[PDB]
């Protein structure tokens, strides 16, 4: 039914900016740009034997940002000089933001967590860069009428 | 000293190779698929025995460059 | 056979209700809308060595509920809001409804339990969010003729 | 071949009757109406180094029944609605029997060990309640002619 | 080739005769008749660090043979008894033989290892009796010109 | 394109000959005739906490190779009276020999590690050996031109 | 759209040079030519329990490398030779790199870790061997531009 119309505008993938140090990212993969998730769930419960029950709140939120990259696309080398970098000098951090175009955006600090997996064939290959993210509360800033 | 050193060495190593692989025929090649392999036969007699001995330096500096 | 219509009205997914802190849910996913768990089983059987037979009550009834909404929705917004809300005050509950149009209902408090994965790609996405229902009995209250 | 016809009657599923507390099951699912297992094998192997064989006789022999009804079905609350009772009362137990019309048959005492997951979409959802039977011996007196 | 036939006469498989007990099987499955295996391997080998290496023989041959019937067969009646007989009685054992037509036989004792699961739906089901044998060497003897 | 041509003489699967015993195998499956494994990786890694590096040799050099022969064949018969042969005299070892057509051979002994399941059908079956072999080193002796 | 061609020239995949010990790798697989991973991840995180996070800097980079060739190539003469020549003589270590076309390059020094499973049948096999690579950081030095 047109009374249900979730998006008045189309979604359009493109809107969606990610920043890493500064500058913006691109050369992206086929399917899916990024991937947020946390580690921890929000609070732990405590359940007695007869009933009683009493909740925590947690204190480690930290998650992990998958970021997907064509093998052939330039921002692979940006990735790879700044994990010697931190090797060898010890500064990890970086900052990190992306742009929730029409959902929720994220703007925090990171590092990279590992290197992908790189192989060669007969297609052009794909990278999944994990970019630990220090902090991952998503915002919904960008959405309006949030009383 | 470090110099001719360096110099005698990177001499010796290239020669070596080149001969060892002319002798079964096949000798080398003027072609962009096989000359990169010089860079590992360098890589592997001068300079892996100096970073080892601690000769040549290493690491990242600050100028903000590797060494 | 025509004397085993097991529906005599067509069960139409819409009137399946959800009320979360009081405001009414909308935006949902394409196939699933929510699904209700419970954690723990009923009861306890410990069965002696000849044969002997005896049984134990729970007292933890506590479930998981998931909620698929579009990564485009607009509620998306308010639960973000929520998390922090609780993260830091250290208000987390919330009570929660459903109507059972023609199945079972559920009427008792919640709270977010962790947050999805967001992930942005070619296609509009989804969401899963999670709200532990402090007690999961379901009721019959819709079915009427229940002697 | 004509000379081996295992069933001179076509086998029709609405024979296989089910009765639960004294009142007749109905409003059965799309493919399984139930499913009968055991938890313990029959009996224990105790072999030695040398080969010497010795064996044991199992004495717990519960099992567990699997019930699938269709989330708009009337019996759905019932089963509801006892669950609270035992929960409260402390009274679990409840007479089971079913008829197996060209099968083995089974006639014990059993309880709901645990409640199914809840789902709502676009199509008429399904539930599997777990009737736990205290004793599952399969009975072949519905067969003639064993001797 | 015509030079390499493996089989000059067809393969029947009605030609696999199964007695239990003294009496002949009946009423089998649509795919799969028998299975059989062994629980443990021929020998363990200990090797040392410097590699030196020693063997030895195993002394547990027990295995596991499953008896595919469809669940309308008659032969489940007569399995169904023989549990509860030895469960009371005591007596679990019983011959087992088996015709390798242009195979591998087998003639041992074996016992009722635990029961199937029994399910009513739309089409007949089937069930999978495990009968535990005693000893599990195949024996070559219905192959002519084993020298 | 025609100048990279791996093999000027197609690959005749018949030319790979396996003699177990002295005698030549035949009788074999669909798809698979062979498969060689080792169980022990060849050297140990162990890395110090400032990043000392130092390697070991392995000296269990022991691997698996499996079998397929179809269910009909007559060495199912050879390796059965085998199996009795050496559970009760205690000799167990038998030379094995392979033959790489164009690739890689073996040399070695090895002795019959477990037996296969056998199952009867409707088609005729498989039985996969598992011939355990001391040593399992591939020698490219038939490969010309290695220098 | 044409105004984000992220490669001018086609990826050809010929031009990916392999040399191993100083010799061109030639005679590979269907699909995929190579892989290269990681064993660990490059720092570890510490949280305490009101939240302070602390970091350290991995000193494992050792990772792993397959190289996918068909069963009839020459090279897996080579490679089966210099497994015996380590395991007796002691020398293990040999040079390894690889020529990023328009990707990522490798420089270092690595080892045979396992031997693969050699299989025959009426297709031309497969073998994946793993060349685990002492250090294995790759290098951008193939891309132009990187500041």
């Amino acid at each position: 039914n047109q009374s249900k119309i979730l998006t008045l505008q189309a979604y359009d993938p493109a809107k969606v900016l990610v920043f890493i140090g500064g500058q913006r990212v691109s050369g992206f993969a086929a399917d899916t740009k990024i991937v947020i998730t946390r580690n921890n769930d929000n609070i732990s419960v405590h359940a007695g034997v007869d009933g009683e029950i009493s909740n925590a709140l947690s204190r480690d939120n930290t998650g992990v940002m998958t970021l997907s990259l064509q093998n052939t696309a330039k921002w692979n080398g940006y990735l790879a000089q700044w994990q010697r970098q931190a090797n060898v000098t010890g500064l990890i951090y970086l900052p990190v933001q992306v742009e929730g175009s029409q959902g929720l955006s994220l703007n925090t600090i990171g590092w990279i967590q590992k290197q992908p997996d790189l192989s060669y064939g007969t297609e052009v290959g794909q990278m999944d860069w994990e970019i630990g993210v220090l902090d991952a509360w998503l915002s919904p800033d960008q959405i309006q009428g949030i009383a | 000293r470090f110099s001719h050193w360096v110099k005698f060495r990177m001499e010796e190593s290239v020669f070596a190779y080149m001969k060892r692989r002319s002798d079964m025929g096949l000798s080398m090649k003027m072609s962009d698929e096989d000359l990169p392999v010089l860079k590992s036969v360098l890589m592997n007699n001068p300079i892996n025995i100096g970073i080892r001995n601690g000769g040549i330096l290493t690491g990242y500096d600050t100028n903000k460059v590797s060494y």
